[PDB]
């Protein structure tokens, strides 16, 4: 009996990290700030923080407003802050230059800070009720999540062969048993209906489940939903539905909400807001189909 | 995870509604397909998700499910029908696949006492070491039946093997061969050879002897 | 059209290996799931491997698993079955089988490839008779035929009077004896009065080791 | 020199590194593809390798073939090979010729592995002729692309050890070499990849990187198609934007590529598709290419 | 309708600091780009310094690298531009403009806000006169000299006299100064017989002056 | 270091003439270059983007043209609210950097007419102040180019006078000019001979007026 929305997560009380991903292009970005602002709406006694993970971040032009590494509220709202963290001014700021930067450069530092991020917040609630990942794609958002279990293991050996690590050794394994933890911790999966997306979001959704990540919810973004006289549409409206009733068919006891392709550009609080609706009742083509035009430009 | 089958067998006539039964021991969703298999064959799919008819499948052929018990149905039972049936199980959650014990669909006949008959070692056989003893029970219903091996009275157990036909094309009764095997040097030892046949259509256990070498 | 065409099976001794073969055409063996499942005689099918070569993922049953290894080459569409340390409890006809990436279920097979372990040598049979009763007629007619003894590998076919006489046959399904060669029995039921008249022939072909036996079946001579 | 197609480079025989890359969802791998076919179509004498830098790697699922760490000629093709490198697998194998699943799980290893690749590559040379990367998104191929110029750093301050300090500043001087390396932009023609491009051209610029081509894909045309209220909305949207990438970008080759009805999978659909990087899509001419796939 | 309203301009001495404000509407200024730029009297356009929000990239010209700091807020849409060290130099009136990603192109400009760096203090000026030639027409005027800051207002005979008058653009002294003239030609007969005052306000000081211009008396 | 030589600094031409201001780069820019209009006390406005694209509301006489690193700004009939000072502007990709040119002053031609000159000697007030300011008149002439040359004693000067030149005349669109010399009571005192040598091609020979200290 799963609902074709996230409105068990829109209205969830218990959930503290929720993770948006999937391959690139699908629509991470627009979906985990959809979410981010269904909550913060759905919610107002809790504050909610939306944190890009990727490195070439899309909040400050989604919003049309700057983000940096401190939390800022998001225009329009009471209760949403982003916030996209710069590897080089961090970096500068923990030093108080030219070998600062150089560390900044170092592949991998962009999860690390993140996860620094996550772990300050954790020491924080020992600020924001729940917080929202506008991750990256696939692949180096799973190193993310590895990471938990990863410093866990590497920690003691650490000790090992080498008190302050003592203190930092129990919070990484709090931040384990958190995501592991499916009333804490949720993977919402983005894609699109295509061939693909089909195998990398599968492939993702697996790898994550042996992670013990909890993900019971898909967004299938970009459906046309075109079902009257144009070839390309209706050809790839073809192409859509196929793969979408395969979705169907594995991921029965998934969340499997479906968003349309909007005629507009969906830019500022205004078009997330109007188009994050669908997140929490599903769209319907017959009758909510003049949103898609009703995006302001 | 385990997949149980019932019935291992059942006994069905033309246009009959036969049930064949899978439960899972635990919930799979409706991660269950059944198949059709005829002896020699390659397995054919007829349902998946439980419930859903695979493309080309005949209508009389039916998926449900209710819990961790799924149902096969077949409507009206067709000639081409008697067959083992399978279901199989591939949950989201596991990369193994496991399947029922097969359900034997036969066909439904009146009962057939086995007539039963009794065949001494050749003198051939005998010069090369070795002794077999041969029981026939022949066209008989239902397919149960026991064959008891008694050499001078003795029961024996282990040293025999038996072989069953399919249903015969005509008359749907079932054959089956009981051979009691002993070397020429335990064969000669002793004289009397009984085999004892225990079926529903006799009433009371048959039982056809020899001693050796009486012509 | 789909199909799949196992190829490889063979006879192999106790603890060698075999390496069986899966061609696909009509689909493009990357974007799909291949799985093999067995059947050893007279049991039900047991599922022994799978592969999703679009995941790199594969999965094996415990009674498999450390000794055997699924492959595929996409290059050539073709899926492999690497068998090692095998026992007499793997001797069974292996199936290929195709799955769907969003439909585990198993909707295109092979005719399935026939493996055979066992140490034992290519022998033909002994043909004994199964001499009628002069007199007996144990319930209803009398019945005769013919015990085909000590033979491998599979199979044997048997014959009366050339294929005149079919009406009243039984050939029973070979059986494997713990010499690890097979035998089976073909009986036959026919009038008392015919007995002495007419003569019966079991025509028994081996054709693994070319031996062609016609054993005549005629009653005893007191 | 500004043609509107990449006929200069597929036809080049002076390039030994071809990078590309863009925001995720644009075309990275698909172009990648098309232009690695390219190459090996024009050049029947050169051996053509692409690598995917991406640890999601796609070039298995564009083509319909499982690639490995191990470089595999691609199936209708005689001098054409992919690569996907697998960071736990390749780790594994460092040990035994010789701890490796966890290092083979830190954030970067496969940015480490890649670059591995290309200075083993190298060492080789001093094989393939010029070698295509399908790279991760503009935020992770930054890191890698900075990773010459981070290593130097890194590793001269801290002091065999000098032979792989030499083999860096070979790859540091190739990689800013315009006639050796390049760097090819993927994007469609919408707002959020209007300031993502831009901001990845200006910061590969100040990493001496050299970018010259612009690949623009998944345009609708459809004021040229054969006629929709979404299309002609959203095609509007993308010529309103696609105006102002031509005259930013007038000292780039901006190629223009169709949004085609079908998928771009296989040799045969891929090839079909990477004609349009040679000789430029005319809407008006090739409009009945983007059914036939 | 989009507009740039520049505000912060003032007075103020030689290594001091000041902090302008560049107010839009009618756009978002995250998506474009905002630039300063300046013109000292008599001079040509002088770009200083530009920042992209949507890149967080900014840039100056050297001439005020490291003394100037542009910035902006994207919640209030308002670009600033943060002055130190300020020399005499840096006068000029200051305008902001945008400012496309795609168009470096600068096409809507504040109406400007001035600038002014100096030590002087305000003065009012000194006025003397441009007494005719005694031997058609004649020229005769007034010396406005010494004052700060601009303007200064001249008249001749209470706003009468208009015609034939020229008063000069006002010229900055090296002493910091500045000084102009305002002449008149008239006939050579009405000379000793009409009287020419020249009338001459300085607001900033409250200043009000009549200066008689009559020939020299021999 | 890049540069972008504006030619010329001034240019006289009349209602309904076509005029071409020149502006060259010093490399390689591209077509990225833009014009822009500015009138004395505004703030400029934007004509010409893209080296010969019209911006939005200019008028169509306005055109644009790039030949390498020229580039030239054509008004194809001049028109009276045309006279001004335009610049040109570069935006090149490979910089940061926004270089303008000079300017190019456009100014109404109009007939030579010759400067009536006067000197004027500075007042008994001043001199009591402690300094002493000399002023020679140039009034009414065109075109603007003039040489003004203050000799005192005959001698020539330099660095103590300031030149301030008023707008066209709207009646005539003539130009008048104030030179001043300054100098304090003691430097006056010391010569004696003050004259303003005016030469201006309106002019059959310079014009100089002149006066004795202390002569009346
Ligand atoms: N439902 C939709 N309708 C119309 N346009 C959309 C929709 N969803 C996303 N887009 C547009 O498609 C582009 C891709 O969306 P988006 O940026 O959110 O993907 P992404 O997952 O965040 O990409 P990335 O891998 O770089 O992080 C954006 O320009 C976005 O505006
Ligand atoms: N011109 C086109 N027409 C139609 N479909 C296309 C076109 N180009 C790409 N696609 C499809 O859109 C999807 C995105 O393309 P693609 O995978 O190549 O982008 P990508 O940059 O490599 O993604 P990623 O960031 O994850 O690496 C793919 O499924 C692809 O098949
Ligand atoms: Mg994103
Ligand atoms: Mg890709
Ligand atoms: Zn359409």
């Amino acid at each position: 009996t799963v609902e074709p929305n996230l409105h068990s997560l829109i209205t969830s009380t218990t959930h503290k990290w929720i993770f948006v991903g999937g391959k690139g292009g699908v629509g991470k970005t627009t979906s985990s700030c959809s979410i981010a602002i269904q909550m913060a709406l759905s919610q107002p006694n809790k504050q909610f923080l939306l944190i890009s993970t990727n490195p070439a971040h899309n909040l400050s032009d989604a919003f049309g407003e700057k983000f940096g590494k401190d939390a800022r509220k998001v225009t329009g709202m009471n209760n949403l802050s982003c916030m996209e963290i710069d590897p080089s001014a961090a970096l500068k700021d923990m030093n108080d230059g030219a070998l600062a930067d150089l560390t900044g450069s170092i592949p991998g530092i962009d999860e690390a800070l993140s996860f620094m991020e996550v772990m300050k917040h954790i020491k924080r609630q020992e600020t924001f009720d729940t917080v929202i990942f506008d991750t990256a794609p696939t692949g180096h958002t799973l190193r993310f999540l590895q990471l938990p279990n990863t410093l866990s293991k590497l920690l003691e050996k650490f000790g090992e062969i080498t008190g302050k690590l003592n203190e930092l050794k129990a919070n990484v394994e709090t931040i384990r048993q958190q995501f592991t933890d499916p009333d804490l911790t949720t993977f919402v999966c983005v894609c699109i209906s295509e061939f693909l997306s089909l195998y990398e979001t599968e492939r993702l959704i697996q790898e994550l489940i042996s992670y013990d990540m909890d993900v019971n919810s898909i967004i299938v973004n970009q459906l046309l939903f075109a079902e009257h006289n144009c070839k390309r549409c209706q050809a790839r409206w073809k192409m859509q539905k196929k793969y979408l009733d395969q979705i169907d068919e594995l991921y029965e006891d998934f969340h499997v909400v479906k968003m349309p392709l909007c005629a507009g550009e969906i830019r500022g609080l205004n078009n997330l807001t109007k188009f994050s609706q669908f997140l929490n009742k599903e769209y319907n083509p017959i009758t909510d189909g003049k949103v898609i035009y009703e995006l302001e430009d | 995870i385990q997949m149980t089958q019932s019935p291992s067998s059942l006994s069905a006539s033309v246009g009959d509604r036969v049930t064949i039964t899978c439960r899972a021991s635990q919930s799979v969703s409706s991660a269950v397909a059944w198949y059709q298999q005829k002896p020699g064959k390659a397995p054919k799919l007829l349902i998946y998700s439980a419930s859903s008819l695979y493309s080309g499948v005949p209508s009389r052929f039916s998926g449900s499910r209710s819990g961790t018990d799924f149902t096969l149905t077949i409507s009206s039972l067709q000639p081409e029908d008697f067959a083992t049936y399978y279901c199989q199980q591939y949950p989201y959650y596991s990369s193994l696949i496991t399947f029922g014990q097969g359900t034997k669909v036969e066909i439904k006949r009146t009962v057939a006492a086995p007539s039963v008959f009794i065949f001494p070692p050749s003198d051939s056989q005998l010069k090369s070491g070795t002794a077999s003893v041969v029981c026939l029970l022949n066209n008989f219903y239902p397919r149960e039946a026991k064959v008891q091996w008694k050499v001078d009275n003795a029961l024996q157990s282990g040293n025999s093997q038996e072989s069953v036909t399919e249903q015969d094309s005509k008359d749907s009764t079932y054959s089956l061969s009981s051979t009691l095997t002993l070397s020429k040097a335990d064969y000669e030892k002793h004289k009397v050879y009984a085999c004892e046949v225990t079926h529903q259509g006799l009433s009371s256990p048959v039982t056809k002897s020899f001693n050796r070498g009486e012509c | 059209e789909v199909q799949l065409v196992e190829s490889g099976g063979g006879l192999v001794q106790p603890g060698g290996s075999l390496r069986l073969s899966c061609a696909a055409s009509g689909f493009n063996l990357y974007y799909y799931s291949i799985h093999w499942v067995r059947q050893a005689p007279g049991k039900g099918l047991e599922w022994v491997a799978s592969i999703s070569p679009y995941s790199s993922s594969t999965s094996y049953a415990d009674s498999v698993k450390g000794r055997f290894t699924i492959s595929a080459d996409t290059s050539k569409n073709t899926a492999y079955l690497q068998m090692n340390s095998l026992r007499a409890e793997d001797t069974a006809v292996y199936y290929c089988a195709r799955g769907r990436w969003y439909r585990r279920a198993l909707d295109y097979w092979g005719q399935g490839t026939l493996v055979t372990v066992s140490s034992a040598s290519t022998k033909g049979p002994s043909v004994f008779p199964l001499a009628p009763s002069s007199k007996s007629t144990s319930g209803g007619t009398a019945a005769l035929g013919c015990l085909v003894k000590d033979y491998f590998p599979e199979p044997v076919t048997v014959s009366w009077n050339s294929g005149a006489l079919t009406s009243g046959v039984h050939t029973f399904p070979a059986v494997l004896q713990s010499s690890g060669l097979y035998s089976l029995s073909s009986v036959v039921t026919v009038p008392s009065s015919s007995l002495g008249t007419q003569t019966y022939i079991c025509n028994v072909n081996h054709k693994p080791s070319n031996t062609k036996v016609d054993k005549k079946v005629e009653p005893k001579s007191c």
